[PDB]
């Protein structure tokens, strides 16, 4: 999930940039890197790390478990279409692509989120998908992709009140306007 | 018995079901942090969803 | 050519000799209804922004009824 996902980006900063302070940061991140099925976001972090010469079986036990969750999606997509709900293939992995958003990179996320964006006729799932796109666009600092969906976020709140989606949203620009040097 | 295919009963809501009706309708209100909606839902002893 | 708007019925309540000059202090003992007609008619007329700010959808129209007199 993307909910503990920002502490990872702080600890990547805690790893590299304090140059002497790079011993306990490479341990407690690896305490969380080679568990919870993370594969993609730490190859160059391992290049900024030491050797760690035997990671091959450490990767193979995890890319298998990546495939295990991926193949039960491959076992879901034919049992959901046979006796259909509200497109329960998509509706299953509209919650399991955020796993694949954490596990894989943005490409498995972006082709599945824009898939399931057109599924739900109510914004109450759409506007929660948009909060996922905002959060990964902070990790990869997608300063041009956040400008798109923030307007696409804010265009959804006007119908309804959506204050748990507005006051939640104000923190995101509040962290973005302090990411850029815009203090007022 | 051959006339109506299925009859569906709607009960009055219970404590778990009064909470999420509050949860959906508190979406459009500008709230204050620290509310404990659980305590609010228990004060109504199952009135209705209206 | 386009026109300024117009009607015959009624015109606009001519505001000088048209108010029926009854004040709120004349109506004795209507504490709920004097208060609650305020929240539906003229309080969203002036303080429109708080209804917008809390988001509680101010009422469009109001139906008042009861026995005669």
């Amino acid at each position: 999930p993307k909910n503990p996902d920002l502490r990872i980006a702080q600890l990547r900063f805690l790893l590299s940039l304090p140059e002497h302070r790079g011993d306990a940061a490479v341990r407690d991140e690896l305490m969380a890197a080679v568990r919870d099925n993370n594969m993609a976001p730490y190859y160059e972090a391992l290049c900024k790390s030491l050797d760690w010469q035997i990671d091959v079986d450490l990767l193979n036990k995890m890319k298998k478990a990546n495939e295990d969750e991926l193949k039960r999606l491959d076992e879901e997509l034919e049992d959901a279409e046979k006796n259909l709900g509200e497109s329960e293939i998509r509706d299953a992995m509209m919650a399991k692509a955020e796993y694949l958003c954490r596990i894989g990179d943005k490409e498995g996320a972006l082709t599945a989120f824009r898939k399931t964006y057109d599924k739900t006729v109510a914004l109450g799932h759409r506007l929660d998908i948009v909060f996922y796109l905002l959060r990964i666009g902070l990790f990869y600092m997608d300063n041009d992709l956040i400008t798109r969906n923030t307007e696409k976020a804010k265009s959804l709140i006007e119908e309804g009140g959506d204050w748990d989606r507005r006051n939640r949203l104000k923190v995101y620009q509040g962290l973005y306007c302090v990411a850029i040097r815009d203090f007022k | 018995p051959g006339r109506i295919d299925r009859k569906i009963e709607f009960p009055p809501p219970n404590e778990e079901a009064r909470l999420d009706i509050l949860k959906i309708h508190s979406r459009k209100m500008n709230l204050t942090r620290g509310i404990n909606l659980r305590k609010i839902a228990e004060l109504m002893p199952g009135a209705s969803g209206a | 050519d386009v026109l300024p708007p117009e009607a015959d019925s009624s015109i606009m309540m001519l505001t000088s000799d048209q108010k029926p000059d009854v004040m709120y202090a004349d109506i004795g003992g209507m504490d709920i209804q004097k208060q609650e007609v305020r929240e539906a008619v003229e309080l969203p007329l002036t303080h429109f922004e708080l209804y917008k700010q809390i988001g509680i959808d101010p009422p469009r129209g109001v139906l008042m009824y009861g026995p005669p007199g």
